[PDB]
């Protein structure tokens, strides 16, 4: 189980630079729930 | 109790001594984001947004494994956390980082710090999740214009001033925000 | 200065007597127990000596508060003064150097004695409270060294002994969780008065007034009168300090100062 | 006058200060059988008389075998001294006899045919006194299931003592147990070890010292109320313990439970 | 030391403040009438409902009033004695209630080398054992008996016989001789001091045959002596169970003894 | 991180596991159960231990337990059943299991030897080891024995499964051993071990952990208890385990801190 | 009344070791040993006793330093305590005439000592009026028995009263002795044991003077080596004569 | 001069003396009349003792007036004396002890040393009033 | 002043006292020597009691003259002080006790507060002649 975690770790460690910040804030405005955190996947 | 009237927010249950005092205070204040006593854009907000975009765009995610990902994200994001409190033109700030500041609302010309009014004001009054740290506030004062309106807004961590600052390419706030991002590393 | 305070207590203005290290605390060296065994194999109490211009308090327990709730034992001790003070600059050192060595001390009833072999910890949540007439004026926690009191007359020292969190074996030998105790725990404070300002007359360690008056009363061998207790024992003097005594003491200090510049 | 409400008491370090105490001695048999006289008591009496102690104040109660003396040791007397004849083969019983009669046990009775039980603190023990005790104990997990023993009968438990008259078990705290003895033979009482008892002094005449009173392995102290002397003729042991009986008496103290002021504090 | 006997209490009226064990004793009549084998467990589960955790109630059995009389024993933070009423066992009921409800401190007694006396009014003599027949004699100043010639015992003035337990009071101001049944009983000279709150008595049936002091002027009925009527033992037990909070409220625990004997022997 | 220096530490005055039991076989023989280890595991769970990490090891005789002794476990409580016979063996056994022994090998067919410090001993282990000695003059000549002889030697031990040999120092000695039966390592004691606690059952605390006569240093690790049945001992062990844990510390060599400082 | 301001070594032994070593040259061995250790030749000696109690017969102490090895034996324990008490303090003794006088004690420092060939010790504590207390003044068999056929006896009796004595003057000698203090010039080492020896019959105190050492063993060569290797410590713990 | 000009019994805290030339401290140690095991163990009759009894008396002179000049707690003088004596390595003088040792000085206090000390302390008292 | 000034033994009713600051009441409760039928029930010789005996003293200082200032029951100074302080919501001062609580004052009578009393009471009298 740990292995997928490590792969996703490597992935997340390189998607911290290719993210936007303005849109990040403007997202953080809206509230998230169970329905929009894993049901739009 | 570090201050007066022990309030279950200052015990020692869990650099000089004051730093450690405020640090054991700050790791506790981290959970004030868990109990609905904030007035701005909390840290866990930034954490949640990073989690959102990252778990959406990625390719190795799977419904098999979303659990324990959400958990580790919840309990390792943002290792360096700050907090500030307001009282009558007089604000103070503490964080686990290993520092502590105090200064005045009119002009951000630092005031030497006290740790006994501090604990009282925090444990009762509304706590605002710092999102722009003191380095950044002082600098933004220096090289960029400042309005007392703008200042009330920033100390409030207002959305408008934040986003407008982002859109104006103002580099220091961008660098602070990117530092926050690069903190969310799992 | 002294003629001036005289003319002021004549002119109805706030009087002022400055002093270096005043002997304001009366002499009384006594102890207090909260729990007692007739053989002293289980105790809990306090000791304190208040002499000259300083006080040394020390609260002790044999169990190191193992049976007590949440591994904490409280200690209180209060001292009232018979004359309020002003703008005091107090010094506070956490210890009892006077109560730090094994003693043999006499019981309360007076037939036998008891033992003391304490081992020093540092006191936690030390609170010193300088209250005025039942009103908090100065309160100090989590701090030692030199502190300041603007207007106070009643001192409370409250301190909690905390059984340590975790101990190296040589320590775990010290405080056996079972009943027999083979060493004793103690934490304490010391409070010293360097400089002060008062409304009345007092005895310092830098003026010959008290000295000269006692000496001349002796030399001319005056019998005892109903105001001055016998032998100028400053203890009895300051024990029941009261108006008429105060006035006559101001008088004698004044006239002795008058004498001082010329007599030598 | 004001009892049972523990209020502080002011003493002082300011004033220096410038009979009815009854010794109550016990003794074992083979000593006597070797003494070869019926007046020895009277000689001890007259000696104590010359030492400053009244005649008719000292009494001699005799115990036959150590295991016999283990039952019901109500040693009620102003001051008590127990000379035990040592054994190189009967040790644990001496240690537990010392433990019992030198400490104060406040105990409540049990009915093991019905109730589960469980010890509470490191100061809670189970004393068991009588003729021939054969303890049968069966530990349990959290919902009453046998562990190493079967609860659907009685003869598959784990015994901890056989052919013992007086034995004081200590059990793992915080777990329930099933229990069996013959409740027409001897009795078990659940005692809390309240505080040390000071009425008694036990001295041993024989081999090496073994005495410890704490069932704690780490703490094996040597109190003062436990003394040891050698011997090859019991006469000298008696004579000598009377030669220093002054020091012995000064070591012990009045029983802190019967002092007219220990009222409403557990036995008075 | 003395816990504070000479440093008095300080109090106020202006301040607003707004595992223990319990035993039972029942005569074998109940063990007969019950006709069950699992009953004590039911009683346990019940005292659970009323507030006792499991492992905090024990039962003891005595077969006669006379049998329980010798060498009393107590076993819990609170002792409840359920006494059956009878019409020819009255002095025994009162003597047992006096002994267990009241404190005693006594010295041993002999017949060999002394005479004996009470120094005051509030002292008594207690006799317990297998067979206790007590005869007594007072004297004059002449060391001579009045009503019993000092040398002959058959014409003595007996007070006790065919009995297990006796608490006698003789007159102050004279030595005494006694024909105690020595090897078949035992006697002590006790001083009662004050009441105790570690025992209570519930008398089933009968009409208050009790006195706790042999004083004719003071037959002080207390709040701990309770009396209910019975024709069915289960009703008695239940009804006791229903007011156990009340009974605990009537007793107090700070007076427990260390030994299981309800008095204090001090040679 | 920063090893290999002796770098002074500052401070101030304001601020899984394994429990490991060895037992003699005669015990479990007296027990006649087999699931017992599982029972005591459940009990250690109840006192707070993780399920499935506590190990019990079984030795036939204390002699056997003496040869090839190896403890590798976070917390070791070793029981020993006394006998009035092996007082030397048990003393030197507790010794070997109380210290840190810096050891090097030896070849007694090619050199001489010595003891150079008072913390130096010659330890021997093997099946049937029986060593003989002959001290040597400053001229490398034998006394009461000759390097050519092997029988005029001075016998010091005999078929002892183990022996801790010591002599007067600053003086050479030619020895006699059987190396394809026994090994003798030159060892130096350095400090006390915190991974071991020796509970003796039966006896009177007779240990001596030094060849020093002048003192019999008694410590907080050599505990004693009495017995009439084995489950008695095991219950005392399990219930009272916490104070024992407080006695024995983490192996001061174990922590990744002693690296290149004669780390184990 | 003074104001301040801020060599011969002896090692005694029982015959068991003598037999055990099976040599007749060990003397020179240990000698040269001490030589290398920093002593001069002819400065150390040796003396044998047969058995423990026999050593108590006319004990010889004469040496600048005294180190006594004692072997454990169960059935002679109190007697080993006796020998220790004898050679641990300094006794000063005065005679006693039992067929001519009547003796008391006055001190907790006043003991009775009995040494010699062999004697039995029987005494009766006397009344004030010279009458037999629980025995008869004149009868020799009525008396009470405090020692039977013993090599050394350290008798003590309660003070204040008189005691008529009886022993075999034919075969023993008793001295009324008083202690001045410790015999610092002597030290003792037991083998095995359980710290079962003390300097007082006193029940209150039996504190171990740092002169009573203890060692385990299996063979005597190791024992002698362990002693001699640490002559330095044995020296500093004790002092020189007089 | 052998005349008991001030005498006191067990009085503590503060006292005054009009004049005096020697101090005598006479006290008496008393064995405990009645004791308890905790004391009884550590106060034995036997010769090798563990503890040792003691009683201590402490005295501090606080205020005084004298006719002979001495070095005080507040003075600026003796500092000036020692410093001017050290500054240039002045050769040790025929009468002054080395380094202005107060111990060696008050060891033997001579009239001529007295007058020298007076002159020097006076000129130092003058010195202070100019350069602090 | 640590001295006994005036006495009264077995005098009842009204008395006069010159100068005092402390009152001491020492009184004895006596058992009756003889009791008629009604009494024995009130006092059983045994330890169980129902009715308890008690003796009381009532002490009223009718009138006097004080050398300091105090309030009273026949003037109106305290009331005016308190009212005028209560009305306009004056923030309490650092010296006076809250609400001019008279008892809290008296429990801790301190000279500064005393002189402040005297001042405000003179001012109250001043007001008291103008608009009653």
């Amino acid at each position: 189980l740990e292995r997928q975690l490590g792969e996703l770790r490597e992935e997340f460690n390189a998607l911290s630079q290719e993210i936007a910040m303005s849109q990040l804030i403007d997202l953080a405005l809206l509230p998230l729930d169970m329905f929009s955190m894993f049901s739009g996947i | 109790s570090i201050g007066s009237s022990a309030s279950a927010w200052t015990d020692v249950s869990t650099v000089s001594s004051v730093s450690t005092q405020t640090s054991t205070i700050s790791r506790r204040l981290r959970l004030k984001e868990m109990a609905t006593q904030t007035e701005g854009m909390n840290f866990d907000d930034i954490s949640a947004a990073v989690l959102k975009t990252k778990i959406d765009k990625s390719t190795q995610i799977s419904p098999n494994t979303i659990p324990d990902i959400v958990t580790e994200a919840s309990e390792k994001f943002i290792p360096n956390r700050a907090y500030r409190v307001i009282n009558n033109d007089d604000v103070f700030e503490a964080g686990i980082d290993g520092k502590f500041f105090a200064y005045k609302v009119d002009t951000f010309e630092e005031i030497p710090f006290d740790v006994q009014k501090f604990a009282d004001l925090v444990t009762d009054s509304p706590v605002i999740s710092a999102i722009i740290d003191f380095k950044t506030l002082k600098n933004l004062n220096d090289n960029y214009g400042i309005s007392r309106q703008q200042a009330f807004n920033l100390l409030r961590s207002d959305p408008r001033v934040l986003r407008e600052f982002i859109n104006q390419d103002n580099p220091i706030i961008r660098n602070r925000i990117e530092q926050l991002i690069m903190q969310c590393r799992l | 200065e002294y003629i001036e305070n005289w003319n002021l207590q004549n002119r109805r203005q706030r009087t002022g007597f400055t002093f270096h290290k005043p002997n304001i605390f009366p002499y009384s060296a006594s102890f207090t127990l909260n729990r007692s065994q007739p053989a002293h194999d289980n105790l809990m109490g306090t000791m304190w000596l208040n002499a000259g211009s300083e006080i040394q308090v020390a609260g002790f327990d044999y169990s190191c508060a193992i049976n007590a709730p949440a591994n904490i034992q409280q200690f209180e001790h209060i001292v009232p003064l018979r004359r309020v003070l002003t703008t005091a600059t107090i010094t506070l050192l956490p210890d009892a150097e006077r109560f730090s060595f094994p003693r043999v001390i006499n019981s309360a009833d007076g037939a036998t004695t008891w033992f003391f072999n304490p081992v020093i910890l540092r006191p936690n949540n030390v609170e010193v409270e300088f209250l005025l007439n039942g009103q908090i004026i100065n309160t100090y926690q989590a701090r030692f060294g030199t502190i300041v009191a603007r207007n106070f007359d009643t001192i409370r020292l409250s301190f909690q002994l905390m059984r340590p969190p975790n101990m190296t074996p040589a320590v775990a030998v010290l405080f056996p969780n079972a009943q027999p105790f083979e060493h004793h725990a103690t934490v304490g404070l010391t409070l010293r008065i360097e400089s002060a300002v008062c409304e009345s007359v007092l005895a310092d360690a830098s003026e010959t007034l008290l000295a000269n008056v006692t000496s001349v009363r002796q030399e001319y061998a005056i019998p005892v009168g109903p105001v001055f207790p016998p032998g100028m024992n400053w203890t009895d003097l300051i024990t029941n300090y009261s108006p008429s005594r105060e006035d006559n003491l101001q008088r004698v200090f004044t006239v002795a100062s008058i004498r001082s510049m010329l007599i030598k | 006058q004001n009892y049972g409400i523990n209020l502080p008491i002011t003493g002082s370090m300011d004033i220096a200060y410038a009979l009815t105490s009854t010794l109550c001695l016990y003794y074992p048999t083979e000593a006597a059988t070797e003494i070869n006289d019926n007046s020895w008591k009277d000689t001890l009496s007259q000696l104590f008389l010359t030492k400053g102690w009244p005649t008719g104040s000292v009494y001699f109660k005799e115990y036959t075998n150590i295991a016999s003396f283990s039952v019901d040791p109500q040693l009620y007397c102003d001051y008590n001294v127990v000379l035990m004849k040592y054994d190189a083969t009967l040790q644990l019983d001496m240690s537990e006899l010392a433990d019992l009669i030198l400490n104060e046990w406040l105990c409540n009775p049990m009915d093991i045919t019905l109730y589960y039980y469980q010890q509470t603190d490191e100061a809670n023990k189970w004393i068991s006194m009588g003729s021939s005790c054969t303890i049968k104990v069966c530990p349990l997990n959290t919902q009453t299931l046998g562990i190493g023993c079967l609860t659907t009968d009685a003869t598959t438990f784990e015994e901890v003592a056989t052919a013992e008259k007086l034995v004081i078990t200590d059990v793992v705290d915080g777990v329930n147990h099933k229990l069996d003895v013959t409740t027409a033979t001897c009795t078990i009482r659940n005692c809390k070890k309240l505080g040390p008892r000071e009425n008694v002094a036990v001295i041993q005449v024989g081999g090496s010292d073994i005495l410890d009173i704490t069932a704690d392995p780490t703490t094996a102290p040597q109190t003062e109320r436990m003394m040891r002397i050698n011997w090859k003729k019991w006469w000298q042991v008696f004579y000598t313990v009377v030669d220093y009986v002054d020091q012995i008496i000064q070591v012990m103290s009045k029983r802190s439970r019967s002092l007219n002021s220990a009222a409403f504090y557990y036995r008075v």
